[PDB]
RNA sequence: AAAAAAAAAAAA
């Protein structure tokens, strides 16, 4: 429930810029994992 | 009790209330006159036909 | 090997590295050690290695503090830990 | 030991004008105001601020007329010529430029000076502007072949102040190295030295109908009879960086204080009828407090200043103020007053 | 019937996405900035086909993009002479 | 049954197709008008209309359409709690 | 977020290398130019 | 035009350069520092005349520093307060830093304009707005929070 | 026809920017055989 | 996104799946953003990354 | 003019003290790291 | 001598033409009179003086008070709070 | 003036309490850190000498 | 009704 620091940046496409976010590879890992997993699971069950 | 949003946050007073009930307050930023408009009018001649001065 | 645990002669020649150069420069700090990047010289500082972290048993107030803020805010541990005076992974154990 | 006059007569009593008051400010410089010039006519009046635009406004309506770009510093100076059509601007970027006000486009170039320029002065019946920077010198300029005419040395600090006058002394440059030189224009040399400040000579004023000046620094203004620059009294009582000083037709000097501070005084006794502190624009801070420039209409009835809350500041006297409402509260004191 | 166009913001979007291939650290070899040009072209027209045949801004845009491309290719070999820089300098596959 | 006939959202951008009878449309423009009153018509100044579409394209923009496009702003709008989220005019277009 | 790991009488030497250049660049103040321009001092004491 | 142009490389073979001592204008390469150099004279001159008369003048550049301090921290969103400072010196400073943070702010919007219009091919240009509207974005963000 | 061409004069009127104006209203005005760019160089003040 | 309040969102995320998972999520967006010497904790918005 | 008499406390009153950088250490000093987070702040902030 | 390379540029002066003010002066009496004359009309001109289908929404009336917005234009002297940085920064970081 | 001199820098170079420095001049700015930041540092050092609460 | 040097390749 506590998790690393997540770099900051900015990606220009000259008209507007957004942020781009740095996250640790073993916790996007789990990230990963979790987002396929919720999506399969709301696609079985008609979440959406 | 009112809540107010992050997007309408007043930090500072308005100008009435700082300056007083006297003083005009002016927010000025954009121009009354474009560039191409003299400031000082140059004196113009608008010669519309050809007079001799003199009689010839 | 790049991270590992933190020894006892990392953590002082992490400090001895913040006393010559700063917290601003975590690269040099980094350049110093051998096994831990800059972003885990500057996690081993922010989490135990600053000395204004609270090391000692908990008092009880700290403990109603932290019991109420994780009453009104369920896993927001990072914004629990700066009004508790404790860090995140401190308020969570 | 040099003898003192006991007449009782060498302290005037004072004149009563009536105190001022807040009338205007008008917002939309992104920048401290540092120039006003009011021209000829009493029409409009230029302000020039730290976002390096120089914006022409109505002196009745207080409403912009006009905005000019060009200059890429702050504006330091600004003169309508009472004579031509033109315009007179210097900034911190060493350029001394001459509007066309026929064309609101900039003719000319005074170039030269080596650092920021601070001041601009037209000479009132010569065809001639001077400039003092941060380059120690006064710069003398003729208007039509752009020449640096004259390059007036002397001082070891940045110059900050200057007035040009149609008789000798016609230059009186005051600096920073806390000294005011008196000029002869015709040679460029100096006619004389003034050491009587400590620090950093800010603003200077001529009166327009006597033979005297204004010199001023922080915590003291000095007034000064020309030519040969003898000392005729001290105004006291402002303790803080003077930065300005405006005399009236009806002989009112106006110290316009870093701080924020504002001191009205009568020109010929030396007492303060008036002492204020201005206040800032939403959203300044503290520290923002400060009445930057200064100067009167063609009138004398309104004070114009600019201050470093990026403001535009009217002041008019109060026409509903007698002389029992507001009563002189000056007494010829016996005092030695150590010089 | 629908008749489709591009959005001025789509057509500004292709823009900046060729100025960015232009401002972009490989910029210079002309193989590479070819490549990014025809990934950016293919990318374009692949996804707005027959709304992106009739807008007329959409054609002028592609039109002075490309003109870029070249003149950043021409740019790198110190001339800008066309003559000197048939078609077949641009257009002739990657293989001859 | 329902006024508010094909809705669509694309993460964050919506999209609402509605249908008014009469009465309906009536109704609204007669709710918009007495909670915003607005006596000489400021609204045709801030409305939208494309001016990519040629000029026959861009038919007409009278009082009933600009209103009753204001007024089904002005109800979407009412169902939103800002604290939330809103819709703002600036990202907003509307077809009659 | 663990304390520490305490010692060992016999250190390996990765510490001891590790603790040298943490002395070498403990002390570390001049730059090339400055070094440069004592040893150049130096140089032209001697040749004089 | 080639008159003059081979009389003044007659006059440099014949009479030598005059390299020193000519004033250069501002360019756009120069405009940063030269208002580097405007600010820190100003707020010199700001500190001489706040001075009282005997204080030891010797040591005021330390205040040109700590004027470097605070820009460093307004750029990081730090809040700067050095405990000791006197009043009328932090005036000074917070004064000037606003300035600098006016115009910091007004350069990155021009730029930020410029970029969207298409008039900036440079590079550097580009990643310096980019990097400027980061540090306002996090600002903005952190007071959001 | 067989002349020189230049830059524009005055970048300013385009008919794309004016909305729906009442004066130059598309349907008020009785078209008929087409006015040539002669004729509007020919006599400037009633063409243009 | 700016806007999303992370207790009412572990509330409804607990109402579509497992109390574990939604607190993971949370969790997740209540982290420490950081910029160069610019640095922040998000506890109010969301993390789009 | 005579000299304005400077009390004891005008001499404190007027003490700069030494700037504690954060970022810059143009002569290599290793400054305790009490005077590093003297001038910071973030210290000072109210957690309410 | 001086050391300047200036081509003759602008070698004539203009002179202030009548009918274009400057040297013609007139008392401050006149001045005063006139200026508070015209402040006096511009102050006169700005006072005047010479099934329902919305029923199961959750959430209702939650756009009122928006409208209100440009009362009087506040210039506020914080570039980080105005309102052209927050219309700045909304428009340019998405 | 010389004894002055001469004592000031006997007494400067004394080694007594915690060593922090690394140069002379670090020295001496260190000394001068300590005279103006110990009313306002006291407490962190405290807190540095303890390993535990601010 | 038809538009073609420098950065940048370093003080016996």
């Amino acid at each position: 429930r506590a998790f690393k620091e997540v770099g900051i940046d900015m990606n220009d496409n000259y008209s507007t810029i957004n942020p781009v976010y740095d996250v640790e590879p073993i916790e996007k890992i789990s990230d990963a994992y979790l987002d396929q997993y919720l999506w399969y699971q709301a696609d079985q069950r008609h979440l959406f | 009790n009112a809540v107010i949003l992050h997007e309408d946050k007043q930090y500072y007073p308005t100008a009435a209330q700082v300056f007083g009930e006297g003083v005009e307050t002016l927010v000025q930023e954009e121009d009354a006159q474009p560039l191409t408009q003299p400031i000082i009018a140059p004196v113009e001649q608008k010669k519309f036909s050809i007079q001799e001065a003199d009689l010839p | 090997v790049k991270g590992g645990v933190w020894t006892n002669i990392e953590d002082e020649i992490l400090k001895a590295a913040v006393s010559k150069y700063g917290l601003n420069q975590w690269a040099r700090v980094s350049s110093l050690l051998a096994r831990k990047t800059p972003k885990q010289c500057k996690a081993r500082w922010n989490e135990w290695l600053d000395p204004s972290i609270k090391k000692i048993e908990w008092s009880r107030e700290e403990d109603e503090k932290l019991l109420h803020l994780a009453k009104l805010m369920p896993t927001q541990w990072r914004t629990i830990a700066p009004i508790v005076g404790r860090t995140a992974n401190q308020c969570l154990e | 030991l040099v003898r003192r006059s006991e007449s009782l007569l060498a302290q005037p009593r004072p004149d009563w004008h009536p105190p001022w008051k807040l009338m205007r400010v008008i917002s939309g410089h992104l920048g401290w105001v540092r120039a006003l010039a009011v021209e000829p006519n009493n029409q409009w009046f230029a302000s020039g601020a730290g976002d390096r635009t120089i914006k022409i406004w109505d002196l009745a309506s207080g409403q912009l007329r006009l905005t000019l770009t060009g200059h890429i510093s702050t504006v330091r100076g600004l003169a309508v010529s009472p004579r031509h059509p033109y315009m007179f601007s210097c900034g911190e970027d060493k350029m001394v430029k001459c509007w066309d006000l026929e064309t609101n486009k900039v003719i000319r170039h005074y170039h030269g000076h080596l650092s920021g320029v601070y001041t601009l002065k037209l000479h009132p019946t010569l065809d001639v502007l001077v400039t003092g920077g941060r380059d120690g010198v006064a710069r003398v300029w003729d208007m039509r072949t752009r020449s640096n005419v004259h390059v007036l040395s002397g001082h070891t600090g940045t110059v900050a102040d200057l007035v040009c006058q149609e008789a000798d002394p016609q230059v009186i440059t005051g600096s920073l190295d806390s000294t005011v030189r008196m000029w002869d224009l015709a040679a460029g040399k100096t006619m004389g030295v003034l050491t009587h400040h400590k620090k950093g000579v800010r603003a200077l004023v001529t009166h327009p109908t006597e033979f005297t000046f204004a010199t001023a620094s922080t915590g003291s203004i000095k007034q000064w009879k020309c030519p040969e620059g003898a000392f005729m009294q001290n105004f006291e009582g402002h303790n803080a960086i003077i930065n300005t000083l405006a005399v009236n037709d009806q002989n009112v000097l106006f110290s316009g204080g870093d701080n924020g501070s504002m001191s009205f005084w009568d020109w010929k006794s030396g007492y303060r009828f008036q002492s204020l502190d201005t206040t800032a624009q939403p959203g300044s801070l503290d520290a923002e407090l400060g009445i930057m420039s200064s100067t009167f209409d063609m009138s004398g009835a309104r004070l114009i200043t600019g201050e470093a809350d990026k403001t535009i500041k009217i002041w008019k006297e109060d026409t509903t103020a007698t002389p029992e409402t507001h009563p002189i509260e000056w007494k010829p004191s016996l005092v030695r007053r150590k010089y | 019937h629908a008749f489709l166009q591009v959005t001025e913001e789509d057509i500004q979007k292709f823009n900046n996405r060729i100025r960015q291939i232009l401002m972009s650290s490989g910029s210079t070899t002309f193989t590479k900035i070819a490549n990014k040009w025809n990934t950016a072209l293919i990318a374009l027209f692949t996804y707005y086909r027959e709304a992106a045949v009739s807008t007329v801004n959409l054609l002028d845009t592609i039109v002075k993009c490309e003109t870029k491309i070249q003149t950043r290719v021409k740019i790198g070999l110190n001339s800008k002479m066309p003559s000197r820089f048939p078609p077949a300098v641009f257009y002739t596959p990657k293989e001859l | 049954r329902h006024p508010i006939r094909l809705y669509t959202r694309y993460i964050d951008k919506i999209w609402v197709f509605l249908r008014f009878t009469a009465e309906e449309s009536r109704d609204l423009i007669q709710r918009f008008l007495t909670e915003q009153p607005d006596p000489n018509f400021e609204n045709v100044i801030g409305f939208k209309s494309k001016k990519c579409w040629p000029r026959d394209s861009r038919m007409r923009l009278m009082r009933h359409d600009v209103n009753l496009g204001r007024a089904v702003f002005w109800d979407l709008k009412n169902r939103l709690p800002r604290s939330v989220t809103t819709i703002e005019w600036d990202d907003t277009f509307v077809s009659v | 977020t663990k304390p520490a790991r305490p010692d060992t009488i016999d250190l390996d030497e990765d510490e001891k290398e590790m603790l040298s250049e943490a002395r070498a660049r403990l002390a570390n103040t001049q730059g090339k130019k400055a070094k440069r321009k004592a040893r150049e001092r130096q140089q032209e004491e001697s040749r004089r | 035009l080639l008159e003059r142009w081979l009389g003044n490389l007659l006059s440099r073979q014949f009479e030598g350069r005059h390299s020193k001592g000519v004033a250069k204008t501002v360019t756009k390469q120069r405009v940063e520092s030269h208002f580097d150099l405007e600010l820190r004279a100003s707020v010199m001159a700001d500190l001489m005349d706040m001075m009282p008369e005997g204080i030891k003048q010797s040591k005021v550049n330390t205040v040109l520093q700590h004027l470097s301090e605070a820009w460093r921290c307004w750029k990081s969103n730090i809040p700067w307060k050095v405990p000791g400072l006197p009043a009328p010196i932090e005036n000074i400073i917070l004064r000037y830093v606003k300035a600098k943070a006016d115009w910091w702010i007004s350069v990155a919007h021009y730029n930020r304009e410029r970029i969207r219009r298409g008039a900036t091919v440079d590079k550097t240009v580009a990643k310096k707005n980019v990097g400027r509207l980061t540090r306002l974005w996090l600002k903005a963000e952190q007071e959001r929070q | 026809p067989g002349g020189p061409r230049f830059e524009p004069l005055y970048k300013d009127i385009d008919p794309n920017d004016e909305d729906f104006g009442e004066f130059n209203a598309m349907d008020r005005i009785i078209f008929r055989n087409p006015i040539r760019t002669e004729t509007r160089v020919a006599y400037p003040y009633l063409y243009n | 996104y700016e806007k999303i309040e992370l207790t009412l969102l572990n509330s409804l995320l607990r109402l579509i799946m497992d109390h574990n998972l939604a607190d993971y999520i949370t969790a997740k967006n209540n982290v420490t953003l950081t910029y160069k010497d610019m640095s922040h904790v998000n506890s109010y918005g969301m993390i789009r990354g | 003019s005579p000299p304005r008499k400077l009390t004891a406390e005008d001499q404190e009153a007027w003490r700069i003290p030494p700037p504690v950088s954060m970022w810059k250490n143009p002569k290599g000093f290793t400054i305790p790291l009490d005077k590093r987070l003297a001038a910071d702040g973030r210290q000072l902030q109210e957690v309410q | 001598a001086y050391h300047q390379r200036l081509l003759p540029a602008y070698t004539t002066l203009k002179f202030r033409q009548p009918g274009q003010g400057g040297a013609a002066d007139k008392s401050t009496r006149d001045l005063r009179a006139e200026l508070e004359a015209a402040e006096a009309a511009h102050y006169a001109k700005l006072k005047g003086a010479p099934r329902r289908w919305d029923e199961d929404v959750v959430f209702k009336n939650q756009a009122r008070g928006t409208e209100d917005k440009g009362k009087r234009k506040e210039f506020v002297n914080d570039l980080l709070r105005s309102d052209f940085h927050k219309r700045f920064m909304s428009k340019y970081v998405r | 003036s010389l004894k002055r001199r001469r004592e000031k820098l006997a007494k400067s170079g004394e080694e007594h309490g915690d060593v922090t420095y690394i140069n002379e001049k670090n020295k001496q700015f260190n000394a001068k850190l300590a005279r103006f930041y110990n009313k306002y540092t006291a407490e962190i050092r405290d807190s540095f000498e303890r390993g535990t609460m601010v």
